[PDB]
């Protein structure tokens, strides 16, 4: 729900997010949506080859929590994963966030 | 709904 928060795409479901990413997205494009299975939290949905990825972001007492990392704002979370991988395979393929889907 | 693992840190 946040107004005045350009990081927030919308309250699209997982399947609706997959459709938008496949229809208009390029590798590295992503969107941030409410989580369907944990409604007070968020999901980062990433356009990736083969199968798109979805990552959990918990909002706990103002702090944005992803994996073992903590960020004061969603914007800083996004900036971190533009330069550090958000996903690494066991064979070394790394994925980064590039830009928000419009 | 299974979520993908975030890269280790």
């Amino acid at each position: 729900g946040p107004l005045g928060s350009p990081w927030y795409y919308g309250k699209v479901t997982r399947h609706q997010a997959e459709m938008a990413l496949n229809e208009r997205g390029h590798e590295g494009d992503f969107l941030i949506r409410d989580s369907e299975s944990s409604p007070n939290d968020f999901s980062v949905s990433l356009k990736a080859q083969g199968k798109n990825k979805h990552f959990k972001v918990q909002l706990k007492e103002t702090v944005y929590c992803i994996g073992q990392r903590k960020f004061s704002t969603m914007e800083e979370l996004v900036e971190h994963y533009k330069k550090a991988p958000i996903f690494t395979s066991e064979q070394g393929e790394k994925l980064y966030l590039v830009k928000h889907l419009s | 709904h299974i979520y993908d693992e975030v890269a280790a840190d």
